[PDB]
């Protein structure tokens, strides 16, 4: 059970970290559409 | 309405294919889920075994 | 006009080629650098 709970948590964390590098790509390429159409 | 292929890709427009050009630019390669899990997974071995 | 266009875009873009082609191009790249 204590294996599976480490395991479980390292997991978690894992998709979390995924998640974020998603998130940030995402919200960069997003700002910085709006400043290129601003510009046209 | 979605894509025709490169034989045809002037149909759409001058504007759109501008503002097509200047996405591109801007935004980096398209990846996958399988990129961002091997990232994680590239994460996580570097922190090193416990 | 339409068919006119399209000639001259497939003439100006080469042949379209598919994931495997360049996996198999990094493949081979990766294979001459030698092995360490």
């Amino acid at each position: 059970w204590a294996a599976r709970t480490i395991f479980m948590k390292s997991q978690i964390k894992r998709q979390e970290a995924v998640a974020k590098a998603i998130y940030d790509r995402e919200v960069r390429s997003v700002e910085l559409a709006l400043k290129i159409a601003q510009q046209q | 309405a979605d894509e025709i292929p490169a034989s045809e890709m002037f149909l759409l427009g001058r504007p759109m294919l501008q503002a097509r050009l200047e996405t591109l630019q801007t935004s980096g390669p398209h990846y996958e889920l399988d990129y961002d899990q091997n990232r994680a997974m590239l994460a996580t071995l570097n922190v090193g075994p416990t």
